[PDB]
């Protein structure tokens, strides 16, 4: 009753899943049930400061939801039926959950991910998903593409270790260099 | 580890029906997997037997072809390739329904439109050429039978893998998830009954106190 | 399927001649394609044999049963393994002077 | 609790089928849970007026129950393999649930189906099921038989569309001719 009344009155639901609380996946925010009704009013701030924030966030939500559906499908009837793009969706969403969403609040690097670092990380992960999708649609086999771009995937997953103390200018340059090298690596793998 | 079901008596009955249906389906599918696996063991034994038969038949067909070529004094392969306008042998798929599956089995056929062989213009050894053609036709019939058996084997193995996967999925996900949902719904119904009991006890206490006052 | 009514032969020269004498393979005049194509180890190459086998399996929809020489299948072992689809069927018939190898059979490998 | 008490103290109970209502199949009366304890006492009136009514309704109940069990097995195991008799059972049950059981209350023809019309329709449907079963037992292929007898199936479906205002004398004559040609159409 207390939770139901609180949800009736409040506007933001940061629901926590205990299956994610275990296995040390903090924050354990259950991305499915969780919601926030302040996105519409924050669209103005996003347009003012980080214009691509809402579209990147919506893309991330779509990826997570699609991969949740595909995870139900794979848990039911295995991974043989899934298409290539399904494999990329699942892999990128697992990457997002393992690196982006999972934020250790007691490590030096991820104790406080500022707004600009979070925006850069969404840009990196969404760009990785888009590049993999484009490369596979070009005809490259996903297994070989993953074998060739494991370095790019590890660079993307390791972007959470970038120190926010280095300043917005220095880290954003590092993220731009990461994106450029990622694009070059994906182009080389596709070629 | 459960289903997001609203605790209600109707929902409890629906989940009990789901559990009963899942148990019945699990038993049925396990028995179907056992029957299909027996059929699969028979199929693979016939595959081994047909492989041995294929070996001996191809050996004798190669011997007959070599004898025919020696009798003719030249390789008839070029003439056969030249006279390849149409094929006198064809295979028609038949949907044989073994057990519950509908595995396709090839059925050989002979087309008399181009049934004429390359015996004419071979120079010599017409009888040897005809005997080699008959041996090769028997080998082709054996090949059609073996191909039908192998296609049935592949389809049956795929269907058995799917059925065993679904049996395991039921027994390890659907039955435990439904059982957990049943347990949670029963617990929540007991909780609602206990809350109603306490509220009625409070009402009874108030009525008794009023009676004592009056 | 009912459309697939043919017996593809990609075996050695002697086996191809035997299949042609049986009448399983033929060359379609209108389509300018041969159901039974004679190919040996020396003739063409391993890549050409693999391409022909792939065309027979996929491009040649009329092909129902594929007869490939064991010696030819040895160089096309990767293609045989990749051809996991039941239709068209693949038979591991061996060529002349080469006994059939049960281990080299792709279908028997699944056992 | 009100439903429990009413069922305990009632003689007839026409139960709601949520599945049939969600399909917009009307009237949405659940065959399995519904009942009527007046069948035995009404057997006298049925023997007096329409002698074959009780056996016909029992046959339709048996068909519906058998096909409900078979449809559970179908939803479980994909229905890849089914006997000819079982296929006829499911087809006949679907035909019944679409033409006999389902009726449009606001439609002119099916606003009020009389008792004689209902008896004639049960005659048609049960005779169709029995003749199909007999043909399948003879050895005919069900798919080819259905392809040949689609016209007869459409006729027994339009038996619902038969107007009731034409009178009992004329309509029964039409149903007499309906199953007269239905018997001959199964000879082929
Ligand atoms: N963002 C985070 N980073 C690292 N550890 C966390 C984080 N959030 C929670 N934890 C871990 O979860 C454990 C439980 O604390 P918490 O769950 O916050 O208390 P409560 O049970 O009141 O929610 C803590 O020991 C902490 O180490």
């Amino acid at each position: 009753p207390v939770t139901t009344a609180t949800l009736g009155i409040t506007q933001v639901f940061w629901g926590l899943d205990k299956k994610l609380a275990q296995r040390k996946h903090f924050p354990s925010i259950n991305t499915s049930v969780s919601y926030s009704k302040y996105t519409n009013v924050l669209n103005k701030f996003y347009d003012s400061n980080y214009p691509e924030f809402p579209v990147l966030r919506d893309r991330m939500k779509e990826i997570l939801s699609n991969a949740e559906e595909l995870e139900q499908v794979v848990q039911l009837v295995g991974k043989s039926a899934l298409s290539d793009s399904d494999k990329i969706t699942l892999d990128v969403a697992t990457l997002i959950k393992e690196d982006f969403l999972q934020q250790n609040g007691y490590s030096t690097y991820d104790a406080f991910c500022p707004i600009w670092k979070t925006f850069d990380m969404m840009r990196a992960f969404i760009s990785y998903h888009d590049e993999a999708q484009k490369a596979v649609a070009n005809g490259a086999n996903w297994s070989k593409l993953a074998d060739s771009t494991g370095d790019v995937k590890h660079a993307v997953s390791s972007s959470k270790f970038f120190e926010p103390s280095r300043g917005e200018k220095e880290v954003h340059g590092e993220f731009e260099k990461l994106l450029s090298t990622m694009q070059e690596r994906f182009a080389e793998s596709t070629d | 580890n459960r289903e997001q079901v609203f605790p209600t008596r109707m929902t409890l009955g629906l989940m009990k029906t789901k559990l009963k249906g899942a148990n019945q389906g699990y038993s049925l599918l396990k028995r179907k997997s056992e029957a299909l696996t027996k059929r699969f063991r028979d199929i693979t034994k016939r595959i081994d037997d047909a492989k041995q038969k294929m070996g001996r038949v191809m050996q004798t067909a190669a011997f007959s072809l070599a004898e025919v070529s020696y009798a003719t004094g030249e390789n008839i392969g070029y003439q056969v390739q030249e006279s390849v306008s149409t094929a006198r042998f064809k295979v028609r798929a038949r949907q044989e329904n073994v057990s519950g599956v509908y595995l396709s089995q090839f059925e050989s056929y002979i087309d008399p439109e181009i049934n004429d062989f390359r015996l004419t213009g071979l120079g010599r050894g017409g009888q040897q050429v005809q005997r080699a053609k008959e041996i090769y036709s028997r080998a082709v019939e054996t090949l059609v039978e073996l191909a039908s058996l192998q296609t049935a084997f592949i389809i049956l193995d795929e269907v058995i893998k799917v059925t065993n996967r679904r049996v395991n999925a039921i027994e390890h996900v659907i039955i435990p998830r439904t059982e957990n949902t049943i347990a949670y719904i029963n617990s929540e119904l007991d909780e609602l009954d206990r809350e109603e009991f306490y509220r009625l006890k409070k009402v009874q206490e108030k009525k008794q106190n009023e009676t004592a006052k009056l | 399927a009912e459309k697939r009514t043919l017996i593809a032969v990609i075996a050695d020269e002697d086996t191809t001649t035997g299949l042609l004498l049986a009448g399983i393979g033929q060359i379609t005049p209108e389509t300018q394609e041969k159901n039974f194509f004679v190919y040996q180890e020396g003739k063409t190459t391993k890549e050409e044999i693999t391409d022909k086998f792939n065309h027979f399996t996929e491009e040649r929809d009329d092909i129902a049963i594929l007869l490939i020489n064991q010696h030819i299948a040895e160089n096309i072992r990767a293609r045989v393994d990749s051809f996991t689809n039941a239709f068209p069927a693949i038979l591991e018939i061996p060529s002349k002077d080469h006994p059939y190898d049960p281990e080299k059979d792709s279908v028997l490998k699944r056992v």
